[PDB]
């Protein structure tokens, strides 16, 4: 008789960049994943130990396509290893956001991870601007001169290919 | 820091010859330099990139190579619209270093 | 699409500050870098410093440290440049970029592709 917003977690104005994840609690609900599962909208509805039809912190974030099959237990990549590492139980949901974040001149309000000093642990979330060393001698503050910037812009535009489109990616693990 | 140092400091040439202008670092930094031309009364502009790559769009009129501590830029034909200074930056410090910078002068 | 527009000429004589800035469209606020160069009359362009916003603290060159002040404002998307203690040597066009670049492998290259349009300062 209480179905909690999965509705905010799902329709939100705004995805968190993966770097700078939104994560949110749910207690106190109704489980009607019915409304998930024999929804047309989504694509990947992968679910990892538990039945899709009978199935929690919900983390979202915004990726590029070619990268949402990272978002699994047992993936290495640019995102499972600097960004958002997996160990789980649960599903990972996605759908094609083209028409919602692919904005013209290109959409740069999105940002990943591409330099990191180790492989991360499942679910940390490193938030920090911290630079990167590179490895022959210690940065002290310089610009990225073999020494680097640790994040790189991600942008989403109305022209591109089908690993090129951004996916709003809803992981729930129970 | 860096010492950016460009030659010749004055290149004049004819409308189609062959321009060459030399920036060599005393640091063996592999592959940041750039190269930039200034139109009279304007920003500078950004021609050739991390040594090789064009940026503006020019039609193959600058084109260059070298590596570490050298490089050369060659301009394959020279035209009307390339009667501006030029110079080159090295984005390998804080601060980044420039040349002194060079030109490409008239007959 | 970070096309920097910037202000115009000032005047206000030695002794006192300058503050100068360019607005950025396109987007990436926040990382790769604001710069500011200078150049005299006659190119004798130098780096002043800059700021990456998502950072900060900014970078500057022991020709200015303690003289002029880079910062940054996210909401605003732009630009700022503050010199202090203006000196009539100081006269300069000063000029923004946005210190684009770009990375492949364990490798980053930077160049400054959005150029401003510069800023005359002649505080005489
Ligand atoms: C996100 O918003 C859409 C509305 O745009 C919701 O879709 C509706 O869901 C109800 C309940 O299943 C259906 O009866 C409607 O026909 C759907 N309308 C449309 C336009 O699709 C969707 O359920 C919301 N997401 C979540 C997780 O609640
Ligand atoms: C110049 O840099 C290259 C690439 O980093 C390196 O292989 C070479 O040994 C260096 N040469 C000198 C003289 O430092």
């Amino acid at each position: 008789t209480n179905l909690c917003p999965f509705g905010e977690v799902f329709n939100a104005t705004r995805f968190a960049s993966v770097y700078a994840w939104n994560r949110k609690r749910i207690s106190n609900c109704v489980a009607d994943y019915s409304v998930l599962y024999n929804s047309a909208s989504f694509s990947t509805f992968k679910c990892y130990g538990v039945s899709p039809t009978k199935l929690v912190y919900a983390d979202s974030f915004v990726i590029r396509g070619d990268e949402v099959r990272q978002i699994a237990p047992g993936q290495t990549g640019k995102i499972a290893d600097y960004n958002y590492k997996l160990p789980f139980t649960g599903c990972v949901i996605a759908w094609n956001s083209n028409n919602l974040d692919s904005k013209v001149g290109g959409n740069y309000n999105y940002l990943y991870r591409l330099f990191r000093k180790s492989n991360l642990k499942p679910f940390e979330r490193d938030i920090s601007t911290e630079i990167y060393q590179a490895g022959s001698t210690p940065c002290n503050g310089v610009e990225g001169f073999n020494c680097y910037f640790p994040l790189q812009s991600y942008g989403f535009q109305p022209t591109n290919g089908v690993g090129y489109q951004p996916y709003r990616v809803v992981v729930l693990s129970f | 820091d860096i010492q950016m140092t460009q030659s010749p400091s004055s290149l004049s040439a004819s409308v189609g010859d062959r321009v060459t202008i030399t920036c060599r670092a005393s640091q063996n930094i592999s592959s940041y330099l750039n190269w930039y031309q200034q139109e009279a009364g304007k920003a500078p502009k950004l021609l050739i990139y991390a040594a090789s790559s064009l940026q503006s769009g020019v039609p193959s009129r600058f084109s260059g190579s070298g590596s570490g501590t050298d490089f050369t830029l060659t301009i394959s034909s020279l035209q009307p619209e390339d009667f501006a200074t030029y110079y080159c930056q090295q984005s390998y410090s804080t601060p980044r270093t420039f040349g002194q910078g060079t030109k490409v002068d008239i007959k | 699409q970070v096309q920097l527009v910037q202000s115009g000429a000032e005047v206000k004589k030695p002794g006192s500050s300058v503050k100068v800035s360019c607005k950025a469209s396109g987007g990436t606020f926040s990382i790769y870098a604001i710069t500011w160069v200078r150049q005299a009359p006659g190119q004798g362009l130098e780096w002043m410093g800059g700021i990456i916003p998502i950072i900060g603290t900014a970078n500057y060159a022991q020709k200015f440290q303690g003289r002029v002040t880079i910062t940054a404002d996210k909401s605003t998307s732009t630009a700022y440049m503050e010199l202090s203690s203006l000196r009539s040597e100081d006269t300069a066009v000063y000029y923004c970029a946005r210190d684009f670049r770009y990375c492949s492998s364990t490798r980053c290259y930077f160049w400054f592709d959005p150029w401003g349009q510069g800023t005359l300062v002649t505080v005489s």
